[PDB]
Formats: C-alpha cells, structure tokens, sequence
C-alpha cells in the first residue's frame, strides 16, 4: 500500500540504523509501535519484513 | 470495516460425511480468520484461529484453510456432537467482524406437513382483536411457503411466522403462522384461507373456514 | 479453569443507561486484552468494544462510539461496559471474551455465559391466554399466549404430564412492542372427549400463572 511506502520513506530518511535495529530486535518496542499506529496485523507483517530487508542493507 | 460473506446459511448433512463452510472477506486479511462453534446451552467455543491453527482440545477432524481473501472450514467424518452453529471472524483489525453464521442441521428423508387452521376464539374477539393461526406440523426440509388470503385478497404485512428447532427425536420441523386483524376488519370479510407449499406435497394445500 | 461471569443486565428504556460488569478467574487478568461481543435476537454476532491489558487503549464499534465506555479494574479482576443513549438496536445478549495474546487485536479464546439487555418503551404485562380448539385420525389443539412483556413465559401441558406431540414456538415481537407465542399438541382423535387438555402458562415477571382448558367447539 501507499502507507507502507510512507513508513519506508520515513524510516530511511529520519531514523538511524541503531534506532531501527533497537526496534526490530526488541519485541516490547515493536508491539508498542504497531498498537500506537493501530496497524492491521497483515500490514504490520509486511512492514516488519520490509524494515528487515531495509535494515540489512 | 472488513465485511465477511459466510456461505451456506443452512447445511443438511449425515454423520460420517465431510462438509465445508466458506468465508469470503471484502479486503485482504492474510491468514487472520477464526472459526467458532455455538451449541444451545454451552458457551461459544474457538475452533481455529489464524486461518489454520487448531485450538488446543479441538478434534483433528476440524481443519481450516485459505489466506488473503477466501477461507474454508472443513469437518471430516461428522460426529453427532458437531451439528451446531458455526461463525467465522476476521481478527486482522478492529472492528472485529463476523460472518452471518452457518447452521449445520441433520439430514433425513422428505416429510410433508399436516396443515391445521384455527379460527379466532370468542374470548379473543370479545377483547377487540382477531388471530387466525395456521399450523404446519412435522415436516422436512425447512423450506415451506405459507400464504394467507381473506376473500381471495392475498394478505401482506399483517402476519408473523415462528419455526421450531429441528426435533431431537425425528429431525423434523414445525411452523406457526398467525394472521392478526382488528375485530372490526375480521367482521368485514367472510372467507379465511392459508395456502401451503412444501416439496413433500404433490400440489399446494389450502385450509380455510367461513367466519361463523 | 478459566471463568468469565457477567452481570448487570436487565430491562432499560430507550435513552437510558446501564452498567454491565464481568469478573474473571483462573488466569492472571492483568496480562490480557478483553473484548465485549453481543448476540442479537436475529442470532447475529457483533463486536462492541475492547480494552487493552493495562487500560492504555480502548476500541469501540461504529454503532456504539460516543455512548458506551469500556473500563477495567485489575485489582478487583473486573471489566466494565457503561452504556448510555440506549437504543432498541442494543437489545442483545452481551459477552465479555478474552483475546489470544499474539497481537494487540486477536481471536477470542474464552467467552462467558452472557447477560441479557432489553431496551424497550413497553411496560411489564402478563399474557392473555386463548384456546386453539380442535375439529377442522390425529387432532391438533393449543393455546395462544398473546401480548406479554418481557420474556420469558413457560408452557406445560397437564402440569408436565403431556410431553409427546408438544411444540411450543419461539416468541415473536409484535408492532405493539409486546411478545406473542403459540403452543400446540397433536393427539389421537379418539382421546378428544375422554381426556382433558390444559396448558399451564407461567410468566414470572408479572407473577402471572394461568391454566386454560382447551376443548372442542
């Protein structure tokens, strides 16, 4: 969707890889983020797969 | 809101057969669909969640499939304890939405109804109103049409229907239809008739009476 | 053994208020997200509201937003649903249900027995019992239990001594806002005259017990 692409442009241009890896490594932080954003579970899965592809690069 | 289209609404089956309930979503929900069993008296039970994860304690004959948009709940070699009400639900997002339900009923041979008409009582006429009751006793399957006529004028908007649960002994149904009228208009007309249509009857049956 | 008990249900007027409550046991209540689901008289299931593990987030359905408020007390192991501006549309059986803890929104793995709520302008009224007399080798007879409020009414035949052939129909809500119901029994046509048939109608809410003898003519 377009909202996933907005999270992608936001995570690339405004978040450090140390802050992004602290989110992908800590499930407590991740759960707090998706609940705060009110993401449907399928978009939260797509976004986590996308942010893992981006963080490894 | 994600809309869920669950089909069929009714399903007649025999013990030992394999059945499938379908469930379609208005938008993609990945594997996030749950299935519930509701029996009269007991609480609502979770069978499956996340499309195909069987809940602990549930028999292996309950098996869920699908992802994205289309899902199926399959019950293989039906046990007598499985004849119940089943509901699907999406748990991908809030608001949690449900399918309309599927009643899994017991299949038996075709049985035509015995039709009875009952005129209003004099006690009831004395109190300003009039109820004509038309009874269809012990039939199978549930599909039946009941049409009220007053002086050959087809009635509409003034009758109500009530149907029993499938009988525990003989797996049959019964239906009660009441035509409610003002005592004033009950006296305007003469002939009262209910025409019944059911697959067990060769041609439609009429039961009628003359007021007085 | 997980246990969900709901209470506080009853009869309310349109525009009124009511507070449902649900006490939980057999599990650590503070570690779980809870949901409120309701089942309408047409048998449709409808999700109402949900509250998070520690009251941080609340969720409501479109029909209920702005009138209902969900809350919980983890010290007292209770969950609540304050309802207001009640509509006839809110007449349903209300269930507190526990969610699975894999995601903030999830399937409901445990449900309670329910608590009945009825929103209506009508006032408590006992039924009028009329006979459905036979003759028009098996005969059918019964009685019409009409214009009562609220549900339920119980119907037995010959003080429960006549079970076979009896069909008591689900009640129907009329345009008047009062319930109407029928009870019929099929008997051998030879037994008409030699045996008496009486339907014993009981309506606890109006303290009404009636015995109507059904006979031919």
């Amino acid at each position: 969707s377009i909202f996933i692409e907005d999270y992608l442009k936001y995570f690339q241009d405004q978040v450090s890889r140390e802050n992004l890896l602290q989110l992908l490594t800590d499930d407590e932080a991740w759960n707090g983020f998706v609940a705060a954003a009110e993401l449907p579970r399928d978009e939260a899965d797509e976004l986590r797969k996308a942010l893992n592809k981006l963080a490894s690069h | 809101d994600v809309q869920i289209t669950q089909s069929p609404s009714y399903l007649a089956a025999s013990p030992g057969e394999t059945i499938t309930i379908n469930c379609r979503a208005s938008k993609i929900i990945s594997k996030y669909l749950a299935w519930y069993q509701e029996k009269p008296g007991k609480t609502i039970k979770l069978l499956i969640y996340s499309g195909f994860t069987l809940q602990s304690g549930i028999p292996s004959r309950f098996s869920g499939s699908g992802s994205g948009t289309d899902f199926t709940l399959t019950i293989s070699s039906l046990e007598p304890e499985d004849f119940a009400m089943y509901y699907c639900q999406q748990h991908n997002e809030y608001p949690l939405t449900f399918g309309a339900g599927t009643k899994l009923e017991i299949k038996r041979t075709v049985a035509a109804p015995s039709v009875f008409i009952f005129p209003p009582s004099d006690e009831q006429l004395k109190s300003g109103t009039a109820s004509v009751v038309c009874l269809l006793n012990n039939f199978y399957p549930r599909e039946a049409k009941v049409q009220w006529k007053v002086d050959n004028a087809l009635q509409s908007g003034n009758s109500q229907e009530s149907v029993t649960e499938q009988d525990s002994k003989d797996s049959t149904y019964s239906l009660s239809s009441t035509l409610t009228l003002s005592k004033a208009d009950y006296e305007k007309h003469k002939v009262y008739a209910c025409e019944v249509t059911h697959q067990g009857l060769s041609s439609p049956v009429t039961k009628s009476f003359n007021r007085g | 053994e997980v246990m969900l008990v709901e209470s506080g249900g009853g009869l309310v007027r349109p525009g009124g208020s009511l507070k449902l409550s649900c006490t939980a046991s057999g599990f650590t209540f503070s570690r779980c997200a809870m949901s409120w689901v309701r089942q309408t008289p047409e048998k449709r299931l409808e999700w109402v509201s949900a509250i998070s593990r520690d009251s941080t987030y609340t969720y409501y359905s479109d029909s209920v937003k702005g009138r209902f408020t969900v809350s919980r007390d983890n010290a007292k192991n209770t969950l609540y649903l304050q309802m207001s501006s009640l509509r006839s549309e809110d007449t349903a059986m209300y269930y507190c249900a526990r969610q699975i803890d894999d995601y903030y929104v999830d399937a409901l793995d445990y449900w309670g027995q329910g608590t009945s709520v009825t929103v209506s302008s009508a006032s408590t009224k006992g039924p009028s019992v009329f006979p459905l007399a036979p003759s028009s080798g098996t005969a059918a007879l019964g009685c019409l239990v009409k214009d009562y409020f609220p549900e339920p009414v119980t119907v037995s035949w010959n003080s429960g001594a006549l079970t076979s052939g009896v069909h008591t129909f689900p009640a129907v809500l009329q345009s008047s806002g009062l319930y109407s119901l029928s009870s019929v029994v099929t008997v051998p046509s030879s037994s008409l005259g030699t045996q008496t048939y009486i339907c014993n109608v009981n309506h606890k809410p109006s303290n009404t017990k009636v015995d109507k003898k059904v006979e031919p003519k």
